[PDB]
RNA sequence: GAGGUAAAGCGAAUGAUUAGAAGUCUUGGGCUUAACUUAUUCUCAAACUUUAAAUAUGUAAGAAGUCCUUGUUGCUUAAUUGAACGUGGACAAUUGAAUGAAGAGCUUUUAGUGGGCCAUUUUUGGUAAGCAGAACUGGCGAUGCGGGAUGA
RNA sequence: GGGUAAACGGCGGGAGUAACUAUGACUCUCUUAAGGUAGCCAAAUGCCUCGUCAUCUAAUUAGUGACGCGCAUGAAUGGAU
RNA sequence: CCUAAGGGGGACUCAUGGAGAACAGAAAUCUCCAGUAGAACAAAAGGGUAAAAGUCCCCUUGAUUUUGAUUUUCAGUGUGAAUACAAACCAUGAAAGUGUGGCCUAUCGAUCCUUUAGUCCCUCGGAAUUUGAGGCUAGAGGUGCCAGAAAAGUUACCACAGGGAUAACUGGCUUGUGGCAGUCAAGCGUUCAUAGCGACAUUGCUUUUUGAUUCUUCGAUGUCGGCUCUUCCUAUCAUACCGAAGCAGAAUUCGGUAAGCGUUGGAUUGUUCACCCACUAAUAGGGAACGUGAGCUGGGUUUAGACCGUCGUGAGACAGGUUAGUUU
RNA sequence: GGUUGCGGCCAUAUCUAGCAGAAAGCACCGUUCCCCGUUCGAUCAACCGUAGUUAAGCUGCUAAGAGCAAUACCGAGUAGUGUAGUGGGAGACCAUACGCGAAACUAUUGUGCUGCAAUCU
RNA sequence: CUGCUACCA
RNA sequence: GGCAG
């Protein structure tokens, strides 16, 4: 017989971490979730009520509603060959601010502030980032690091 | 009764140990895993001498047990059954199913023995003794080999018995009074925990 | 697959100029066991672009075999000759993108000479897959 | 099961629209009427030669029903029903559970 | 004979509770219930009454929680009280009241809400919630936190409950918790309460114990007797405080007798340092040397 | 961000397991064996685990953005607080990573099909099978051509 | 409720013992009734089975004569001649 | 399954161990200390839970009303189950809060028909009144083959459409099993491992067994055995020549090259197989579509007749016995 | 800097065994008329701050402490793994090429930091 | 609780 | 699901 239930297969993935069981620090409940803020998805297998379905676990999206204890969080599923928009109903035990937009929004404040300094020093600067390029010539000095031979070793066994 | 071990030499299944869900699991053929002179102190015997596998390979319990009364039978012949101490370092803790003992329906097997899945470069067999008891040793061990299917080495060790320190590392341990005797093996000295109980565990240790 | 079209090598005995950085880099590891690449010459890279070079005007492969071509597509990034062109490439320039991608890939011929006696290997080890790092220029030698 | 035989819940009588006070009773399902349109057209098809004319279901699996209960208001008289789960045993204000005692 | 239950695989196993917990001073349960607000009021705080009773002390603060620390906004204690002429009995239950009177003016003056949500300016002891003006700004609204302490009819928080409530804050709370109330008839004798708020009981011990066992009378009250107070002027001392408190609820800091480098300075000289490695190595050499 | 597979671990929990040694028997019997306790020792786990990859996987990388000023509401706040949606203003092609782009987006309508099979790798049952069953990819089917003599 | 088997049919499981050994002549209890009687048999009906003994032959899974707790013989579903 | 085992609040802390207390002891009750849960939480297992989700106490009916949104299975249909709100009305608590059944993951049901509740509203069509009937909204009565027909057998008298998608031969893969052969060497063999054997183990070969599978054949490859005849294999029974012995001779046993050459007459059985009698140098084992039916034969099996026993109410079944049955 | 109240992170904070603690705070501490709760004013409630004490709680320090945390020319570029070949090998498996890369182990270091308010030798 | 009678989800 | 002993 096979078993297909709601929480089939969430042994370890709604598991407490090891040594973490039990009450929930309140700076969860201290945060404050508005329309539009990117959440990760993480389910609290102490909290019960408002728990999200086990595909929804590692998965970030969209708030678009705020209710008493909850938000409603929007998320992008593949369904075949496109994409269905699904709205999960989230208690905030399971929900956390996520972390790329706060290094994007740093990113446009310090593009900003780079700009216009070089607008008031007069010159130009180039905003995009790079990738990691091929490094430079240099010259390497040996004095007190005169090159060390080494060989290959003969076979031992050490049992 | 039993199939020719082929029918069982690789490790083709997952791990199958007696568990809360196989429960009626027949005993394996080999019971005792130490022999000889198994109380000897580990100033006794200095020479360890393995039998390694070259394999990644299944050894049943039966070839265990032959292997292991071969080698006793031969080195307490020669030798004296005081002479080593002799040590089985794999247990089968794999449990192999037979089926006929209808067609492929409902094909899963009953219990019908136990392996030790092996690796290769896995110690086998050990047995330490003195110096002058290695070519009995030896022979004992290389005796013991033809019971066992695939390729095997007789490796001499590095090490003083069955301790895990080179010859030389122990005799300067044993000097520098850092080891004490524990029946049959050996308590080493720490830089750890309580100095007073360590340095009263070990009177002899000269502090550098 | 993905990646070689990425590349544009859609075909065998292609050739395609890349800038190397840690994207780029990252992007033909992937397409190794599938490609052969290296460390290009002036005079390797000079040799292309006046044999087989040539660029894509309106989404068609037009011969490069004036630099009034060469202007009227590449002007606005100061590229005003085929000489130009080819140190735009050879000193990677500013505009290197624009000025690689208006080169259509090169379609090279088989070796003269034959490649090694089983390719799909890597050059290290006695094939001709991965980086020869400056074996390329023979190797085009060989192909153009 | 065991159910009291009062509650208090809403009461949707224009009158109340609020708790008050319910007595409740088992539903207990009502006779078949002759002159039911569907029992008239049921006993002209029956009528004549032709033998059974509808299906009899034979293929029974249950072996409980839901039970429902009659919560008449007793205010406004404005009766309300309520299904249970399927329960084997169900009694209506039988004795309540006693606990800290020997057998 | 049996297993020795403090292991390392114990201790490694151990899970700590929360700092606050093991100290048994914080239910996280109740905080949560406390703290949690309903998330479309997005940051607007919930305010806490916390009211906490030492040996000798009443606290009464009005806290907002945030996420690095929970923030004042007032704070009355009960040793500010001789300041409005209440020196003794500071911990009744009328010095609770006068404590939660004092609290709630206190913040009602910060806010700004004093012509409007004057309160219970006439206290008869009646169970009464500060109601909203029409038309202009809501009552400052308050829950209270009473920790740990239990609830009891007639117990003292309920009494910095009751004066906070008089003062204009808005607090909510039902009567059955008061001294005076009826649990069999379900009814509040409010004059009982006027008597708890006023010192009532307290002035009823020393009568009928000054008649009774004056030995006991002259160590339990003796504040009292060398004070000149009797139990006729008891209430008088509550009701002008009351009126006082009502005149300047403002908050007076104590001036401080030293600044504070200098009383770093002092305490730092009764703390012990912690020993250097070098330091605990060489007594761990000198140990080993002694032990030959 | 998420994960609990490979590996690892077991003088770490659970479960399994070999050997001695030192103590206590005070709640085992005949100096003794056996129990426990303590510090050690050999070996393990698809339905064990502190730890924990590689590959695979969610989101973001702007103009529908960021910042500044102040309008509406019956929601919300003790509030002149916010929530949402706005009026007005500033930041211009390095408008804010790479590579590519026979362009993107959208709609209607209808055919055949719904027996599959094979190879590498992962993998279950089975002694195994040109056996039976899954995962990812690539193929044959539907495909000729050069090679493997011959051969989906 | 009664009758009826030359109506259809049915006719079993259980519990102890004799001055060597072996065997057991020696009582009640259950299934909806009775519990296979007289006879006959490894029979065209017996699985085990090529049953065991005798006879027939140099030799017989055949035949005949015996035996019988008979898988599963049997009395006008007629028994034995 | 549960009026609490649902809801709210409060108080308390569990399994177990140690040390103590009349009867009292290993287990009754009392006390202290230790005790991260090693307890408990209706029921499988997993997860979760310690001033609780566990134990006890107090109050209760949120297991209520209205109809939308969402998650899972998914076609993004239904059903089941669950989640977050809106508008009411309540319970509980000092309060914040919490409560839309059971701590979470299972515990269930369309159309038609019937029945009940609600609105007491719409209709009975020439117009009315009162009965009756029919509508609208929500439950219940049930489909367990659980997206939901109303349903007993036999065919050995048989038929049809098909199927090598699928069984009953050969063949092919495999070789568990069957058969045959090695390696090691504890023992046996007066002594003595290895003349001859050889346990515990372990490596193979074969396709003369039987399985496993279902690739070919169901617009058909004639399915037992024997007779007849040819050929091939060798793992050699005999015959030739030899090596070894626990080889004195005689006989016998082990082994090598060897398939050149032979390997029988009969009683019983349809037999393959078997078992006896007898001769013989020996009475070896196998293959060739389990060689060989346009070569035969037809005793068996396996059409249709008939008998018996057991089974079945019966028609009938039996891979049980018996007798008769077209070989182009 | 000490202390209290309320906290954030939730052991670098826990645990064991010792030692010290000025000021204030906190605490133990005293009493039972009153509200209240118990077999028991022990817990819980109320009252005095009066009679006493830092003994304990609490805080800090000590320990080649257990635990925990962090770090690393520790182990180890090992185990494992993505990709490749008409590579090796009867096979079991292994090596090589281009990449990613642990855990245990070993050693060293550390042992709460901190927000708001009030207060203090 | 036995017998008889009845059977559109 | 109706009667009845
Ligand atoms: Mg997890
Ligand atoms: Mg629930
Ligand atoms: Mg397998
Ligand atoms: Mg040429
Ligand atoms: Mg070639
Ligand atoms: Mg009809
Ligand atoms: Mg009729
Ligand atoms: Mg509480
Ligand atoms: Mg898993
Ligand atoms: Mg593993
Ligand atoms: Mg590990
Ligand atoms: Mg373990
Ligand atoms: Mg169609
Ligand atoms: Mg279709
Ligand atoms: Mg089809
Ligand atoms: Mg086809
Ligand atoms: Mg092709
Ligand atoms: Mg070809
Ligand atoms: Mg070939
Ligand atoms: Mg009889
Ligand atoms: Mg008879
Ligand atoms: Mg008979
Ligand atoms: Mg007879
Ligand atoms: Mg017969
Ligand atoms: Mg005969
Ligand atoms: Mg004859
Ligand atoms: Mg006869
Ligand atoms: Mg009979
Ligand atoms: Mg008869
Ligand atoms: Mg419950
Ligand atoms: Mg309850
Ligand atoms: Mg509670
Ligand atoms: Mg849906
Ligand atoms: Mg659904
Ligand atoms: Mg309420
Ligand atoms: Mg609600
Ligand atoms: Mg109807
Ligand atoms: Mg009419
Ligand atoms: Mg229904
Ligand atoms: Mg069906
Ligand atoms: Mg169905
Ligand atoms: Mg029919
Ligand atoms: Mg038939
Ligand atoms: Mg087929
Ligand atoms: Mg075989
Ligand atoms: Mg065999
Ligand atoms: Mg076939
Ligand atoms: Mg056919
Ligand atoms: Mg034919
Ligand atoms: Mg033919
Ligand atoms: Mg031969
Ligand atoms: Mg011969
Ligand atoms: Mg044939
Ligand atoms: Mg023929
Ligand atoms: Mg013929
Ligand atoms: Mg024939
Ligand atoms: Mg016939
Ligand atoms: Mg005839
Ligand atoms: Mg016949
Ligand atoms: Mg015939
Ligand atoms: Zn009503």
């Amino acid at each position: 017989g096979k078993s297909r239930g709601y929480r089939s297969g969430t042994r370890y993935a709604f598991q407490r971490d090891f040594k973490k069981h039990g009450a929930i620090p309140l700076s969860t409940y201290l945060k404050v979730y508005k329309v539009g803020d990117i959440v990760d998805i993480k389910a609290n297998g102490s909290i019960q009520k408002g728990m999200p379905h086990k595909y929804y676990h590692g998965k970030t999206g969209i708030v678009y509603n705020v209710t008493k204890s909850s938000v409603g969080v929007i998320i992008n599923k593949v369904v075949g060959n496109r994409y269905i928009e699904k709205r999960v109903n989230l208690r905030v035990e399971h929900v956390k601010h996520s972390a790329c937009r706060q290094e994007f929004l740093n990113r446009v404040k310090s593009n900003a502030a780079k700009k216009r300094e070089a607008k008031a020093n007069g010159e130009t600067v180039y905003l995009k980032r790079q990738a990691a390029k091929p490094r430079g010539s240099r010259i390497i000095s040996t004095e007190g690091n005169i090159p060390q031979t080494l060989a290959p070793v003969a076979y031992e066994t050490f049992i | 009764a039993r199939r020719p071990a082929r029918c069982y030499r690789y490790c083709k299944n997952k791990p199958y140990p007696k568990s809360r869900y196989n429960r009626a699991v027949p005993d394996a053929k080999i019971r005792i895993y130490d022999l000889g002179r198994k109380k000897a102190t580990v100033d006794e015997f200095p020479l360890c001498i393995h039998l390694v596998s070259n394999e990644l390979e299944q050894l049943s319990s039966e070839a265990l047990e032959a292997a292991r009364i071969c080698a006793n039978k031969y080195i307490t012949k020669v030798s004296g059954r005081d002479s080593f101490h002799l040590r089985v370092r794999v247990h089968p803790f794999h449990v192999l199913r037979i089926n006929k003992m209808q067609g492929m329906r409902g094909a899963w097997g009953k219990p019908h023995g136990l392996a030790a899945r092996v690796s290769i470069g896995q110690i086998i067999m050990s047995a330490r003794t003195k110096d002058s008891n290695k070519d009995v040793v030896i022979e004992g061990l290389r005796r013991a080999r033809y019971k066992f299917p695939g390729q095997q080495k007789i490796i001499i060790s590095k090490k003083w018995g069955f301790t895990p320190l080179n010859r030389d590392e122990y005799i300067a341990k044993k000097t520098n009074g850092e080891v004490i005797d524990d029946g049959a093996y050996v308590k080493f000295l720490s830089r750890k925990g309580n100095l007073e109980a360590n340095l009263q565990q070990f009177p002899n240790y000269q502090y550098s | 697959r993905k990646v070689l079209q990425l590349l544009r090598l859609t075909q065998i005995n292609a050739g395609v100029f890349v800038r190397l950085t840690k994207a780029t880099s990252e992007l033909i590891k992937l397409a190794e066991p599938y490609v052969a690449y290296g460390y290009p010459s002036l005079s390797t890279i000079r040799q292309l672009v006046y044999k087989r070079g040539f660029g894509k005007v309106n989404k068609q492969r037009i011969a490069l075999s004036d630099n009034a071509i060469i202007e009227a597509n590449l002007g606005k990034f100061n590229i005003l000759s085929i000489e130009d062109l080819i140190h735009e490439i050879y000193t990677v320039g500013p505009n290197f993108k624009q000025v690689s991608n208006f080169l259509w890939p090169f379609k090279l011929s088989n070796p003269n000479g034959g490649f090694r006696a089983r390719k799909f290997q890597h050059f290290i080890q006695g094939g001709d897959t991965g980086n020869r790092e400056q074996f390329i220029n023979a190797l085009v030698k060989q192909m153009n | 099961v065991n159910v009291p035989k009062t509650r208090k819940t809403y009461c949707k009588g224009k009158e109340c629209r609020k708790h008050t006070q319910h007595k409740v009773t088992q539903y207990k399902a009502g006779k078949a009427s002759l002159f039911a349109q569907g029992k008239r057209r049921y006993d002209r098809k029956q009528s004549g030669y032709g033998g059974q004319t509808k299906q009899i279901f034979h293929k029974k699996a249950k072996t409980t029903k839901k039970v429902v209960l009659r919560l008449e208001c007793v205010v406004c008289k404005t009766k309300a029903q309520l299904p249970l789960k399927r329960c084997k045993h169900f009694e209506l204000g039988g004795d309540k559970k006693q606990k800290g005692q020997a057998l | 004979m049996q297993k020795e239950f403090r292991t390392s695989a114990y201790h490694s196993r151990f899970q700590t509770p929360f700092r606050r917990r093991q100290e048994g001073k914080t239910d996280y349960y109740q905080r949560k219930r406390l703290v949690t607000q309903h998330k479309a009021k997005y940051n607007s705080p919930k305010y806490r009454l916390v009211v906490r009773f030492t040996n000798k002390d009443i606290i009464a603060q009005i806290v907002s929680a945030h996420i690095t620390g929970d923030v004042v906004f007032t704070a009355a204690y009960a040793h500010e009280l001789p300041r409005y002429g209440i020196k003794y009995g500071l911990t009744n239950w009328s010095a609770a009241y006068a404590v939660g009177l004092l609290v709630a003016r206190r913040a009602l003056q910060k806010l700004g809400l004093d012509e409007t949500y004057t309160g219970v300016e006439e206290v008869e002891g009646e169970f009464e919630l500060t109601e909203a003006v029409e038309d202009g700004p809501r009552p400052f609204k308050v829950f209270l936190d009473i920790g740990l302490q239990r609830t009891t009819t007639g117990a003292r928080v309920f009494g910095v409950l009751k004066g906070a409530s008089d003062g204009g804050l808005y607090v909510p709370h039902s009567p059955n918790r008061f001294p005076g109330w009826d649990i069999e008839a379900e009814e509040l004798d409010a004059e009982l309460l006027r008597k708890y708020i006023f010192g009532g009981h307290v002035a009823e011990y020393m009568e009928e114990l000054l008649d009774d066992d004056e030995e006991k009378y002259k160590s339990i009250f003796k504040n009292y007797i060398e004070e000149e107070i009797e139990s006729e002027d008891v209430e008088e001392i509550y009701a002008n405080a009351h009126e006082a408190i009502r005149a300047d609820p403002s908050f007076k800091p104590t001036e401080k007798k030293f600044t504070k480098e200098q009383y770093k300075a002092e305490s730092k000289k009764y703390r012990q340092q912690k020993l250097t490695r070098a330091e605990r190595q060489a007594k761990v050499a000198k140990k080993i040397a002694e032990f030959k």
